[PDB]
């Protein structure tokens, strides 16, 4: 029974992802997030190893939730008559990276480097587990303010990773790549790298570079804030119009702008506490 | 300049 295992607190948010409540596991007072999704509102379905029909999101969370990482961990899930309920880790204290950037403005490059590095490691972990997130953005990144660790959330638009073309997409359009805008086709890794370029610009400039389809496909990156030449170069590489001109995850992490990253704890003590 | 969230979909 879900009602007896978790004490339910206030609504944390709701939208296309469902309704998410703050919660506490009665067993050990572990903070949790309790996410409700209506079955009728579920587009992609999958099967666990046991062959139970579950939302794809449950399938993807199980694949990445083994061990520790910069990914939100699924602790449990339940099926109800008209919905699924997901029990997720809840960092405390926490702020999502969208609210963080709204309040602080453009991040210092030292802080954006540490955050972007951790997002890179989190996305590599998803890809190693066979999972493509497809909705990388600041809204889907939580900051553990005490530990200085970033956690990727919301796999409800993701898919199994594959090397063939995707022709479907339900993530965030202003982070989607020009090949999706023009042709409704993309490959998983190179589209992820585009969304990472958008995220990095967002971090160092205080907001995303593009709002309109014409800007996404136009291939022009105007920097509205002072950004180092090294960081500009990495961003423009991630945002190459041609997918095959974009860096691999290895080339990003070997980029000169990415060297000498802060540890998470150093990040918290210098920039968050 | 207006900064805003962008719902998925
Ligand atoms: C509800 N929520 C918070 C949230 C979500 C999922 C897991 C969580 C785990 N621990 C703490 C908080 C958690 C949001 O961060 C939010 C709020 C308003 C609008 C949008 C969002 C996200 C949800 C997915 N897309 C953006």
């Amino acid at each position: 029974p879900l009602e007896s295992q978790y004490q339910v607190g206030p609504l944390l948010g709701s939208g296309g992802f469902g309704s998410v409540y703050s919660g506490i596991r009665v067993s050990d007072n572990l903070p949790v997030a309790i996410k409700h999704v209506e079955k009728d509102r579920i587009s992609d379905w999958g099967e666990l190893p046991n062959g139970t029909r579950v939302p794809m999101e449950v399938v993807l969370l199980k694949k990445v939730s083994s061990g520790f990482s910069g990914v939100i961990r699924l602790l449990d899930w339940f099926e109800r008559p008209d919905s699924f309920v997901l029990i997720l880790e809840r960092p405390e204290p926490v702020q999502d990276l969208f609210d963080f950037i709204t309040e602080r403005g453009a991040l210092q490059e030292e802080l954006a480097r540490s955050f972007f590095w951790q997002v890179l490691e989190a996305v590599r972990h998803c890809h190693n587990c066979g999972v493509l997130h497809r909705d990388i953005k600041d809204e889907n990144i939580l900051i553990d303010l005490n530990r200085g660790e970033l956690k990727l959330i919301d796999f409800g638009s993701g898919a199994l990773l594959k090397d063939t073309v995707y022709t479907d997409f339900d993530g965030t359009r202003v982070y989607s790549p020009p090949e999706w805008i023009r042709y409704h086709r993309y490959h998983g890794r190179s589209a992820a790298v585009w969304s990472l370029g958008i995220l990095l610009y967002d971090m160092v400039c205080g907001d995303i570079p593009f709002e309109h389809d014409e800007e996404i496909i136009g291939g022009q990156v105007f920097f509205r804030q002072r950004v180092s030449s090294e960081c500009q170069h990495l961003i423009r590489w991630c945002l190459a119009l041609r997918p095959s001109d974009r860096p691999t995850f290895e080339e990003i992490q070997n980029h000169p702008w990415m060297q000498d990253v802060l540890l998470p704890q150093e990040t918290a003590e210098i920039h968050l506490h | 300049r207006k900064r805003r969230r962008h719902p998925s979909g």
